[PDB]
């Protein structure tokens, strides 16, 4: 997973 | 059921002892097909040291390469830089003296049997970052926040930016990187500008202002946004290098939350957007095919603020199925599971064999739960989390509990060779497990506090076991390795030996090659359709609008798939219905089975979307096929399409044009  | 196999497996078992590994030991495969294995080690003397190791055999025998670097001290930080492919690439970052201008890092281009050192014009801050396209191409951040770039797989760097935050490389040497003009890259946040640079350096767009994030994911290239006179932010999607942007039909977010990319393909992706509050739970949307309209798909789904932690897992041997944790309303966690890539999710089916524990609320009724991420950071017995691969088509294996929630209690293992529709207990009590040769062989190893000398394997996914004794100095187990792409028959068992005296740290590889003596054929290998519900249906099978069956090897056959064994499969195409289609922006689907509705009213997100959105997604029939679905004939929504523009902005005084 990959936050923004 | 397999003979002879302690004879078959102890002249195929390789112990190598290592002289020297304390501090933080990690381990590299480099390639498909070498056998090429890199163990570093580093610790300091506090009141530094690295050791490097290499084998070409699949870990059976190492060499200390330590001479290599010159026993230089290896920063730890930022690991070993692995190229793409079978590139062979290998980039180790040092510690250089206090009195440096730049650091200092060793490079191999043949699968680390040589390697250079190469000082730098700079401190490096990141790992070292390879294009995909080209693995000669590296970017690197500096401690001083510049974008150095080289062309020669290091030898030379040049910075083509001064004040940078991010950067990732995308398709065709392009690379995204954001930039802070102010102070500080934390200062600067939300007032980000975005850039491209098709050609390393040479030009550059700014395709993106008042950034506070970006992310690729498959196609798309997404930038959470701030709104000016404002705290919050919103994702925009681009799927031409950021040349356009739309917004995308999600919420927006405050500063204590977050968006997270759980999973993106060629397709679609699915966002999870954290509820305001830091509840600790947020919501799933999934993407249509543009990345620009979203379906809530699954509440409440589980991913904590402090650390991130989510069980939200692929299920990578069954197309479609994923499997996540979400919260209950009494705030007990359950297991969910999808078939349909997040159209509709359910609880797992208990093993016929199983017993209700004390979470179920019905001793005759209840459900599997998973234990993952969450449970493991939560200090439960958990020695792994679900392992599948894609392969070794329906396995799953994964420590579980079976009740109304996720237990506390000391778990078994249960495994799936379905993908996911029903599940066994495979072994009684925690362990590390792994697949070899596609699905050929299942390998597992006793979670204990004592040491342990003993591997359990299956050569029938795991239905029968054979215990195998393999070392008379029993150790404290800390962890298998075994090549990524699950297609070799070799595993290591790695750990250490204790006496009162001293220590050690040693490892066992084992070859399966004489246990898998024979080469599958094709009478080795028996028709399964996947995703089968109910037999007399002739949509059985249908998802996303097609079935699959695949060759899949008979649990009674013991040979080698091999490590060119390709997945075979056969599609068919099932007519389209209203179910293979997803409501478009504006409407909705109530109470029954399926026919898409205008909305009576846009409140929220959905309001502001109609405000902000082009024409291009305002303009609608209502349906959307669903993305990856493959269905031909049958239903065809022929509605005629309208700008719902028109419907939302009718209530609004217009300014002049
Ligand atoms: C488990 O580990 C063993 C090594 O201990 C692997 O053995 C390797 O097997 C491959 C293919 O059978 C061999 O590669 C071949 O090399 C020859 C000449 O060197 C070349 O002409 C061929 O085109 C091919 O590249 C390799 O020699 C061998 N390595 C060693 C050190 O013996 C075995 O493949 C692993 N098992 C699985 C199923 O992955
Ligand atoms: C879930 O995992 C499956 C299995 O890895 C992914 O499917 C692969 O996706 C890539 C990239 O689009 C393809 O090149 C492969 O052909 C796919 N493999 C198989 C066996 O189908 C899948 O995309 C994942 N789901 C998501 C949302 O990423």
């Amino acid at each position: 997973p990959y936050i923004l | 059921r397999v003979r002879d196999f302690v004879a078959k497996l102890a002249n195929n078992t390789h112990q190598h002892v290592f002289d020297d590994l304390r501090g933080s030991v990690s381990l590299s495969w480099v390639g498909d097909s070498t056998g090429v294995i890199l163990v570093l080690t580093t610790f300091h003397v506090p009141l530094g040291q690295s050791k490097l190791y290499r084998s070409e055999d699949y870990g059976k025998n190492f060499k200390d390469i330590t001479d290599l670097i010159n026993n230089t001290f290896i920063r730890t930080e930022f690991g070993m830089a692995i190229g793409p492919e079978n590139s062979g690439k290998v980039v180790l970052t040092a510690e250089v003296s206090g009195g440096s201008r730049g650091g200092r890092i060793f490079r191999s281009s043949d699968f680390a049997k040589n390697f250079v050192q190469t000082d730098l014009p700079f401190h490096p801050l990141t790992q070292m970052m390879y294009s995909p396209q080209n693995s000669d191409y590296l970017l690197a951040l500096s401690t001083e926040n510049g974008l150095w770039v080289s062309k020669n797989f290091g030898g030379k760097w040049e910075e083509i930016h001064k004040a940078v935050c991010l950067a990732k490389w995308g398709s065709d040497n392009t690379i995204f990187f954001t930039t802070y003009a102010n102070g500080s890259c934390k200062a600067d946040l939300g007032a980000l500008e975005l850039w491209r640079t098709s050609d390393l350096g040479k030009s550059f767009k700014t395709i993106g202002v008042k950034i506070y994030s970006f992310g690729l994911g498959g196609r798309f290239l997404f930038a959470s946004v701030m709104a000016d006179k404002d705290t919050t932010r919103r994702i925009h999607v681009s799927t031409d290098q950021g040349d356009t942007w739309s917004m995308a039909q999600l919420p927006s977010v405050g500063q204590e939350q977050f968006y997270s990319i759980l999973a993106a393909n060629d397709d679609m992706v699915f966002m999870h957007v954290d509820e305001p509050g830091d509840t600790g739970f947020g919501t799933i949307f999934t993407s249509d095919d543009r990345g620009i309209v979203y379906s809530k798909s699954l509440d409440r789904h589980l991913y904590t603020t402090t650390g991130g932690e989510t069980d939200f897992t692929n299920v990578t041997s069954l197309r479609g199925v994923y499997i996540t944790s979400v919260l209950s309303e009494d705030n007990s966690i359950q297991t969910m599971i999808t078939f349909d890539q997040g159209g509709r999710w359910t609880h797992l089916r208990k093993p016929e064999n199983s017993e209700c524990d004390a979470t179920a609320k019905n001793k005759n009724e209840c459900s599997l739960h998973i234990h993952a991420s969450y449970s493991i950071s939560q200090k439960l017995n958990v020695p792994m989390a679900p392992l599948s691969e894609p392969n070794a088509v329906g396995i799953v294996i994964a420590h579980g509990s079976v009740g109304d929630a996720i237990s506390v209690m000391v778990p078994d293992v249960y495994i799936s060779d379905d993908g996911g529709y029903s599940w066994t207990k495979m072994l009684e009590g925690p362990h590390y497990y792994t697949i070899l040769d596609s699905g050929g062989i299942i390998v597992a190893i006793e979670h204990s506090s004592r040491p342990i000398n003993v591997i359990k394997f299956s050569t029938d996914e795991g239905q029968c076991w054979q215990t195998y004794t393999f070392t008379r100095d029993p150790i404290y187990f800390t962890g298998l390795a075994s090549e990524p792409g699950a297609r070799s028959m070799n595993i290591s068992i790695w750990g250490f030996t204790e006496s009162f005296l001293t220590s050690q740290w040693v490892s066992y590889t084992i070859d399966f090659k004489d246990i898998l003596e024979r080469n599958c054929e094709e009478k080795d290998y028996t028709i399964w359709l996947a995703h089968s519900t109910d037999p007399e249906d002739y949509e059985d099978g249908c998802i996303l609008g097609y079935k699959e069956q695949f060759l899949r090897l008979r649990k009674s056959s013991m040979c080698q798939n091999g490590r060119d064994y390709v997945v075979t499969k056969q599609p068919s195409i099932c007519l389209c219905s209203l179910e293979d289609f997803l409501c478009d922006f504006g409407y909705y689907r109530p109470e029954n089975d399926s026919k898409c509705v205008e909305q009576p009213e846009l409140k929220g997100h959905d309001l502001e979307f109609c405000l902000y959105g082009r024409e291009e997604h305002l303009t609608t029939n209502g349906y959307r096929k669903i993305p990856g679905d493959k269905c031909q004939g049958g239903v065809n929504p022929v509605r005629e399409v309208k700008d719902l523009k028109k419907k939302c902005t009718s209530n609004f005084l217009s300014p002049e044009k």
